[PDB]
RNA sequence: GUAUGUCUAAAUGCUCUUAUUUACUAACAAAAU
């Protein structure tokens, strides 16, 4: 059949597509910072 | 009740399919039930089960057992490494066109490694094989009319893998090049147009 | 689900068009006894 | 209405189409069976239609009946049907214009 | 196969055929080395070689397929050009032994 | 095309200047795109409180 | 449930909260099918009229004012039946009958 | 109990049980379901009551 | 070397094969029948 | 645009009566609506073999049928179908009828029940 | 899909089922409509206004009234259903400023004030103006360049586990690849997929995973992580019941699964319990059982209780003893109109016996007599959602006999005193 | 009867009326299986139809959110999607039934 | 959840029938006293 298991995933970087993800709207601009 | 062939049948269907697998099986054996086939596989078929009578010693053990675990019959058996029936035995001592038709039907099953889309995709591509070449005849008929072979219709800009040459990787450019390749390559290429003109 | 067959008008194990069935049979048959008896009557005085 | 067919003739759908044919002349020869008897029209472009859905229909006949199963009786009966379709198409290449 | 368009529309097919059971097992490496030999017998020698670096790319750790790949260059006695693959494979894998005894 | 982006925002502009019942038509502010594809009241209407609420 | 411990549910109040979420429930479930469940369009009467007038015909046990009680001095000491709590629904000032009324108590 | 029914009872008690693919063999312990099974708890429940008791 | 390891509830291929699908008991196992068989003779007797 | 729509666009101008009568006009011409052996969606009751090539396809399994209908009718007013079925390997069409009398189907020249 | 000028949209045709699937509009572009119509229908009203049509209260009532209506009177509420929020606020202005508008004059329409509903509306819009921007913008975006490489997100209660299992798979791979050398090793890294598939089967079924081939390391590796499934899913089980017996959002299908996988944890458990007892001897030492048994002697001397014999042939209630168990086996049927083929072949064998009642009374004693083999009780697990109960399904034939014996057994019991008066279960009240 | 749609049936009164009568069906009635000849003498109230019963309280004006559609070729206003209501009211109206109501009236 | 895929060169008006449906879809869900 072609219910299939597999080999490898993958990660190629084409051009961005400029959508306006909600999770990707700002938040947390502030960084923290330690003592020293 | 139970029949040989029926049996075998059984049989051939539990190394094809799986002794946990006990529906299939059933629908093989038009009339047995499909938890009496397990049973019945159980109690018969299977190999490792040792169905034939042993020495004395196992017997007097049996009979020891039952002694002392009050008929508890199948946890006898399984001490033995012996069916129970049989061992519940041994301590007491001390229609022709159906076969046919099911038969043909069971060996079709147990041959034929297929069903809906095992079945369809062959079909399919013969039948596409069918029409290239039922296609490539009507071109030789009409050969004294100029006539060009019609091309798989894209669905989503793809690549016609005749032309353009797909995504080309590099000869690699290394030390000791000698140009004689291009040479070689064009006197191949030269054999191919006469192959193509007859 | 199953059995698809049994969600069709045309299936006649269907219950409604056997129902349908038995109801033209029982008039249709009603009818036959009907005319059966005065059949039978006119045979008689015959 | 499952099955795509009733939804094409679906009343309004209907009701479309012939608003359609009215204005614009938006006919579907596809659509309406193609007439028996050619000399009930008058018009060119019709025909020329007409002849064109037959010319279709030949091809489609052709692309089926050269099927690898080429013993079966369906195939035989197209070729009747072939011989059929391409006199229809004969008949309406028709000598009036 | 009888006249050449018929032949391109066959060869096409076969290829299209062949990138399609690639693009899914990339990774595969068998199907490749087909595909080079389908090439090589069809005497586009471009594409040939071109199927053979693309296989190589996808897994240069593969013997295999340089082996072949440089019987496929030896074979058209296109000598230098297979020099210059052997001297690749090597410059790639010194410690597997087969390419210099190669 | 573009303008759906702030049709939402128009209209909220738009709604806003609602002439109010003392009122027989308002004039208002208003910026457009010289396409015509969407068009903005500007003004944003405010008010003498106390004045307002008489 | 009722026959069971006819007696012995009025006391209990816990039992009497989940009858009254449980009805509720159930009476969703039917609004569930008609795809809404607006609080209007389902007078009690759909529910508890009777299939002899095309009603589905459920028995309630939910239109009780159950007992609330300080919580505070419910769990610990003692108790009193003061203040009663809503019961189930809006109502038209119809008192739905309840089936413990129906039930003759066990002692 | 007549000892044939006893033993017979006994036996059936000891029984494979089947889950989906899983079976084992009840070597010991009562199966609750089986229709006499009550009959056997309960006077299983009498040699207890007994104990108890003295 | 790993072996090709055929299932008992899964065939995808359909590919048949040829049947390729503590005697000891405790103490107790003895000494409890002993101990219920001599009691049952000392109630009959 | 959602299959539980309560209400189709009419044009400003639909008499609908009129519209109806226009359908009508263009029904005889129609090429669908105007034809038989009108496509169904069934599964095999009768669980049987097909007579060409001998394919056993078993109770329950669905195919995309042809119902037409039989003008003669089984008594009086209660209708008979003619159910229309391809084998998956040979293309041979399959069919059978259901007769009511026994509450089952009859084989139609395609192949035999067993 | 034609858009009124009142921008109710909706269909010219009814649509295939292919063209309905394209033009699904979402929770964007049909938002923008209401609010279109909203627009609209305030202009609409001032319009009328300006026209000679309507008078300037009848505007103001007009306006009020949407403002009021927004709810009825277009679909917002549908597409995002937080406007349910500012409609109920409305409502209650409404309720609010028509008794105080509404004190000495009477009920009736023609109340103006249309503000704080209005300002009510304008903060609403406020909200969505953000949203709108994000939804109808990106919608507009993915019209001009519509989206390339998607990611999922495992976060999901749909697709966890499944992406779980492949992961483990994964792992288990690399580290068969880490232990030894290959050559040509794809081919045999599905063959190891397959033979966790097969450990995990087994570990599940409770089967030993026993191969012969099988080389320890990877054996071993093979278990540890099967071990580690079992670890990560019991626990997860074992969490599902705990959610489940709260009450607290679980799927039906998880629900079931839970039921499915507890069932076997159970059935597993009984097992090793069975292994455990037939390796160490039973938990009762032989000189207590002993100590028992002639307490029950005693007892019965005691009694003075008659031994209950096996049933003669001709006993003089036997045959009203067979009729009793077969009613008794019939209302477990009676009742269900839908039948399996074992329930079938069951009610066919009742039916038989109540029409053959002597062969049957004779098989079934026979039965008794003989049989000490017997079928497998194949066993379901309830779900009594606080905890489950298991269900032993025992084979029709010989449930019918075990059926009798009890109504045998205890009638006897009955007539003889087994049973003294303190045990109350098997008593009539 | 106020609630439901039984005014619209055109019927005096609510004496000697009943759902899913049809004729006597027992003789032909053993292809089922411990159904006990019948069974269930309750009759079922399909919920296709139990809508249309009370369609005249579950679609009604006082409703609180519902989006007023007006029917397609018929003057039934729907406040909402209510799922078998619309499809019963079709039926009913079939064949632009409205119509000819109203013109047969002003005939 | 009303699947899907290949396949495509660039007679006119008339009326009469209805207290119905050769209706189609099953992706959806499945119990008693």
């Amino acid at each position: 059949p072609q219910l299939e298991a597999r080999s490898g995933a993958k990660a190629a970087a084409y051009t961005p597509t400029g959508i306006e993800h909600a999770r990707l709207l700002p938040g947390h601009t502030t960084l923290k910072y330690r003592k020293f | 009740v139970w029949t040989n062939v029926e049996d075998q049948i059984l049989k051939a269907a539990v190394q094809k399919y799986g002794t946990h697998q006990w529906s299939k099986v059933a629908s093989l054996l038009q009339k047995k039930t499909a938890r009496q086939s397990e049973l019945r596989w159980n109690e018969y078929l299977n190999p490792k089960l040792n169905f034939t009578e042993f020495s004395k010693e196992e017997d007097a053990q049996l009979l020891d057992l039952a002694r002392e675990l009050p008929n508890q019959w199948r946890t006898i058996a399984d001490m033995m490494a012996r069916p129970a029936q049989v061992c519940v035995e041994r301590y007491n001592r001390l229609l022709e066109d159906e076969e046919k038709e099911m038969l043909a039907e069971a060996r079709a099953r147990l041959l034929n490694t297929q069903g809906k889309k095992a079945t369809r995709k062959i079909r399919e591509r013969m039948l596409e094989e069918s029409k290239r070449i039922a296609e490539l005849q009507k071109r030789r008929e009409l050969k004294q009319a100029g006539i060009n072979v019609a091309i798989k219709k894209p669905k989503k800009k793809y690549g016609t893998d005749i032309d353009y040459n797909e995504d080309i990787v590099y000869e690699q450019a290394p030390m000791p090049g000698i140009y004689d390749t291009s040479t070689e390559d064009r006197q191949i290429k030269k054999k191919f147009e006469q192959f193509e003109r007859k | 689900s199953g059995d698809l067959n049994l969600l069709k008008s045309w299936n006649p194990k269907l219950m409604k068009n056997r129902k349908k069935v038995w109801e033209t049979e029982q008039d249709l048959i009603t009818e036959q006894q009907k005319l059966n008896t005065r059949l039978k009557e006119i045979e008689k005085e015959r | 209405m499952s099955r795509n067919v009733d939804k094409a003739n679906s009343v309004l759908v209907r009701f479309q189409e012939q608003q359609a044919e009215s204005a614009g002349g938006y006919k579907d020869y596809s659509r309406y069976q193609r007439p028996r008897n050619v000399s009930k029209v008058k018009s060119i472009k019709e025909a020329n239609e007409w002849k064109r859905q037959v010319s279709k229909e030949i091809k489609q006949k052709s692309t089926r009946i050269y099927d690898p199963s080429l013993n079966e009786m369906q195939i035989a009966e197209l070729n009747d049907e072939l011989n059929n379709l391409f006199k229809e198409w004969k008949r309406w290449q028709w000598h009036i214009d | 196969i009888l006249d050449l368009e018929e032949l391109r529309e066959y060869q096409r097919r076969k290829r299209t055929e062949y990138e399609g059971y690639l693009k899914r097992n990339r990774l595969d490496m068998g199907q490749w080395i087909r595909y080079a030999q389908f090439e090589i017998e069809q005497h586009d020698m471009r594409r040939a070689r071109s199927i053979f670096e693309r296989a190589l790319l996808v897994d240069s750790s593969f013997i295999p397929l340089w082996i072949r790949y440089i019987d496929a260059e030896l074979k058209v006695k296109c000598i230098n050009h297979a020099r210059n693959l052997m001297n690749r494979a090597i410059s790639t894998l010194p410690r597997v032994d087969k390419l210099w005894y190669k | 095309l573009g303008a759906l982006k702030y049709l939402p925002h128009a209209i909220l502009k738009l709604l806003e200047n609602m002439p109010h019942p003392w009122e027989q038509a308002k004039e208002v502010k208003v910026l457009y795109h010289t396409s015509g594809a969407i068009t903005f009241v500007n003004e944003t209407p405010r008010v003498i409180e106390p004045v307002y609420t008489a | 449930l009722f026959t069971y411990f006819r007696e012995a549910i009025v006391a209990t109040e816990p039992l009497l909260d989940i009858l009254v979420k449980g009805e509720t429930r159930i009476q969703n479930r039917v609004k569930l099918g008609l795809n809404s469940k607006m609080p209007t369009r389902f007078p009690p009467a759909v529910f508890y009229t009777p299939k002899e007038l095309g009603g589905l015909g459920m028995i309630s046990a939910s239109h009780i004012l159950i007992p609330a009680s300080d919580l505070s001095w419910s769990k610990q000491t003692d108790t009193g039946i003061t203040h009663f709590r809503a019961g189930m629904t809006h109502e038209d000032e119809k008192l739905i009958p309840t089936i413990f009324r129906y039930i003759t108590t066990w002692e | 109990v007549d000892p044939n029914i006893a033993d017979y009872i006994t036996a059936k008690n000891n029984v494979v049980i089947n889950f989906k693919d899983m079976s084992h063999v009840n070597k010991y312990g009562l199966i609750r379901g089986l229709k006499f099974a009550s009959f056997i708890f309960q006077y299983y429940g009498l040699v207890i009551d007994l104990l108890l008791l003295g | 070397k790993i072996p090709a390891a055929v299932s008992n509830w899964k065939n995808p291929n359909g590919y048949t094969v040829a049947l390729e699908r503590n005697n000891t008991i405790n103490d107790g196992f003895m000494k409890l029948s002993e101990a219920l068989e001599n009691a049952d003779k000392k109630a009959r007797q | 645009s959602e299959r539980k729509a309560i209400n189709k666009y009419y044009p400003p101008d639909y008499n609908p009566l009129e519209a109806e009568k226009l359908s009508r006009k263009m029904a005889k011409k129609l090429k669908t609506m105007n034809k038989s052996h009108a496509s169904i969606r069934l599964m095999t009751p009768f669980s049987m073999r097909c007579l060409e090539c001998n394919e056993y396809i078993p109770k329950s399994r669905k195919f995309n049928g042809k119902k037409e209908l039989l003008k003669e009718k089984y008594l009086d007013s209660i209708k008979i179908y003619r159910l229309t079925i391809s084998c998956p390997r040979c293309a041979n069409s399959i069919a059978f009828r259901t007769d009511p009398g026994n509450s089952d189907y009859v084989m139609e020249v395609g192949g035999v029940r067993n | 899909l034609h858009l009124d000028y009142n921008f109710n949209l909706k269909p010219t045709k009814t649509l295939t089922t292919k063209e309905r699937k394209k033009s699904r509009l979402g929770n964007s572009f049909h938002l923008m409509r209401e609010l279109l119509k909203m627009m609209k229908l305030i202009v609409d009203t001032h319009v009328q206004f300006r026209l000679g049509n309507v008078d300037a209260f009848q505007l103001a009532d007009g306006i009020h009234y949407i403002l009021n209506h927004i709810g009825q009177l277009t679909g917002i509420y549908r597409y995002k259903y937080k406007v349910m929020h500012q409609i109920r606020a409305c409502k209650d202005l409404k309720h609010i400023i028509y008794y105080k508008f509404n004190k000495n004059l009477g009920k009736g329409p023609g109340c103006g004030f249309w503000q704080p509903a209005w300002r009510v509306w304008l903060n609403f819009l406020r909200g969505t103006i953000p949203l709108l921007e994000r939804y109808i913008g990106n919608l507009i975006t993915r019209q001009f360049e519509g989206r390339s490489n998607e990611i999922v997100k495992t976060t999901t209660k749909q697709r966890l586990d499944a992406y779980y299992d492949l992961e483990l798979r994964n792992s288990v791979m690399d580290d068969i690849l880490e232990m030894m050398p290959e050559s040509i090793r794809q081919k045999k890294a599905r063959t190891i997929l397959q033979h966790l598939s097969e450990a995990w089967r087994c570990w599940k079924a409770n089967i030993p995973w026993d191969v012969p081939g099988m080389p320890a390391p990877i054996k071993k590796i093979i278990e540890r992580y099967i071990k580690s499934k079992a670890d990560a899913w019991v626990s997860a089980a074992h969490y599902n019941r705990e959610r489940i017996k709260r009450g607290a959002h679980v799927e039906k299908t998880m629900v079931k699964k839970n039921l499915g996988r507890l069932t076997r944890l159970w059935i597993k458990n009984e097992q090793e319990r069975q292994r455990q007892i037939q390796k160490n001897g039973p938990e009762i030492t032989p000189e207590e059982a002993t100590t028992i048994f002639s307490v029950m002697v005693e007892w019965l001397e005691s009694r003075s209780f008659s031994p209950i014999p096996f049933p003669p042939l001709t006993y003089k209630n036997d045959t009203k003893i067979l009729v009793l168990a077969l009613e008794d086996l019939k209302d477990v049927y009676a009742s269900k109109v839908r039948l399996n083929a074992s329930e079938r072949e069951e009610l066919a064998l009742i039916e038989e016996a109540y029409d053959n009642p002597h062969d049957t009374l004779n098989r079934i004693k026979k039965y008794l007599l003989t049989q000490r083999v017997f079928k497998p009780v194949d066993i379901t697990m309830m779900e009594n959602y606080q905890n489950i109960s298991p269900v032993y399904s025992v084979d029709p034939l010989e449930k019918i006999t075990d059926a009798y014996l009890d109504q045998y057994l205890w009638y006897e019991a009955d007539q003889r005193k087994l049973f003294p008066n303190w045990i109350k279960p098997s008593d009539s009240e | 009867l106020e609630h439901t749609l039984f005014k619209g049936t055109g019927f005096n009164s609510w004496e000697g009326l009943f759902w899913e009568k049809a004729s006597g069906f027992e003789d032909s009635m053993q292809f089922k299986k411990l159904t006990h000849a019948q069974r269930t003498g309750l009759s079922q109230i399909p919920n296709r139809r139990f809508t249309l019963w009370w369609s005249p309280t579950i679609n009604r004006a006082n409703v609180y959110v519902g989006f007023l559609v007006q029917l397609d070729l018929t003057g039934i206003f729907l406040h909402g999607k209510i799922p078998t209501l619309k499809i019963s009211l079709i039926q009913i109206f079939r064949a632009h039934l409205w119509q000819k109501i109203h013109e047969s009236i002003v005939f």
